[PDB]
C-alpha cells in the first residue's frame, strides 16, 4: 500500500519467504506490478530485494525475464539485481516458447468448443459439458 | 450434403507393400539401434531414419503406417541418446502430424510417463510446439493482453489437451 504500509508488507514477504512451499501459492501474483514499480528509495530497495529473493524455482525467474522490465532494471539501476542481470535476462528461448504455447492453447480450446456447439446442432440434444457455461 | 453444397470435391497395393517394407525398415532401423555403439552403424540408422521420415511422407496411409506398431519404435528412438537423430525423427513426426492428430496424441502422452528435467520438459514443449505447427492451431491472436501463466502451469495444461483431443478424435 502506501509507502510506509508497502514497507512493512514488503517486509513481512522478505522474511516469510523463508518458506518451502511459498511458491506452492498462487506466488506469481503482482510480480508484473512489482516490476511496473520497480520510486521510493525504500520501494526500489524492496523490489531490488525481492527480485534477488526470486533469483533462486529457476522457471520462475525465467517467468520474470519473460516479463523483461531490464530497461527499467536499467534505469532503476542508474538511478543510484546483477545476478538476476545476468541468469534471467538473456535468456528467452522460454521466452519465445512459453509465448506461443499460450497462445496455441487459446485457439485450440476455442476451436473445440466451437466444433461441440456445432455437433450438437447435429444430433439436436442439449448441450451438456461440466463448467462449460 | 456434399452432394448440396460441393459435388465436384467428391492402386493401394503398393502402399500396403510399402507399408511393410518400412516395417522391416524399422526393424533394422530398431536392430542398428541397438548396435548404436559404432558411428558407422549410427550413420546407417540415420540413414534408415530418413527413409521412414520419406515413407511417412504418404498422406492416405497413417493406417498402416500405426498399424505396423510403428509408434513405439518411434518412441524407443525419441529416447535415444542419438540427439541428430531424435531431431530428424522429431521432423519425422511433424510431418506425420498432418494426416491425422491421434497419433500424434498417443505419442507424446506415452513419451510423458516416461520433478522431471527442465530440459526433459522442454523437450515436451519443443515437441508440443511441433505439433501446434498444425492448422488446428494455426489461428489469430487476440490482439489483446494474454497473461503469462508459469512453467509447471503449462506442462499440466499441456497434458490435460493432448489427452482431450486424443479422446475427442477417439470418439469417432
Amino acid at each position: 500500500p502506501n509507502k510506509t504500509l508497502l514497507l512493512s508488507v514488503l517486509r513481512v514477504i522478505t522474511r516469510l519467504l523463508d518458506f518451502p512451499e511459498a511458491m506452492v501459492l498462487p506466488w506469481h501474483e503482482v510480480l508484473e506490478p512489482c516490476l511496473n514499480c520497480l520510486s521510493d528509495s525504500e520501494i526500489v530497495q524492496e523490489l531490488t530485494c525481492f527480485l534477488h529473493r526470486l533469483a533462486s524455482h529457476k522457471d520462475y525467474a525465467v517467468v520474470l525475464c519473460c516479463l523483461g522490465a531490464k530497461e527499467i532494471l536499467s534505469k532503476v539501476l542508474d538511478k543510484h539485481g546483477c545476478e538476476l542481470r545476468d541468469l534471467v535476462t538473456e535468456c528467452e528461448k522460454y521466452a519465445q516458447l512459453y509465448s506461443n504455447l499460450t497462445s496455441s492453447i487459446l485457439a485450440g480450446c476455442i476451436q473445440m468448443v466451437l466444433g461441440q456447439i456445432e455437433d450438437h446442432r447435429r444430433t439436436h440434444q442439449p448441450i451438456n459439458i461440466p463448467f462449460f457455461d | 450434403e456434399v452432394y448440396a453444397n460441393c459435388p465436384g470435391l467428391l492402386d493401394e497395393v503398393a502402399m500396403g507393400e510399402m507399408e511393410a517394407d518400412v516395417q522391416a525398415l524399422v526393424r533394422r532401423a530398431a536392430r542398428q539401434l541397438a548396435e548404436s555403439g559404432t558411428p558407422s552403424l549410427t550413420a546407417a540408422v540415420l540413414h534408415t531414419i530418413h527413409v521412414l521420415s520419406a515413407y511417412a511422407s504418404i498422406g492416405p496411409l497413417t493406417g498402416v503406417f500405426r498399424e505396423t506398431g510403428a509408434l513405439d519404435l518411434l518412441m524407443h528412438m525419441l529416447c535415444n541418446p542419438e540427439p541428430q537423430i531424435r531431431r530428424s525423427a522429431g521432423k519425422m513426426l511433424q510431418a506425420l502430424a498432418a494426416h491425422d492428430a491421434g497419433s500424434r496424441a498417443h505419442v507424446l502422452l506415452s513419451l510423458s510417463q516416461q520433478h522431471m528435467d527442465f530440459d526433459s520438459r522442454y523437450t515436451l514443449l519443443e515437441l508440443f510446439a511441433e505439433t501446434t505447427s498444425s492448422e488446428e492451431h494455426c489461428m489469430a491472436f487476440e490482439g489483446i493482453h494474454l497473461p503469462q501463466i508459469p512453467g509447471k502451469l503449462l506442462f499440466s495444461l499441456v497434458k490435460r489437451y493432448l489427452c482431450v483431443t486424443s479422446l475427442l478424435d477417439q470418439l469417432n
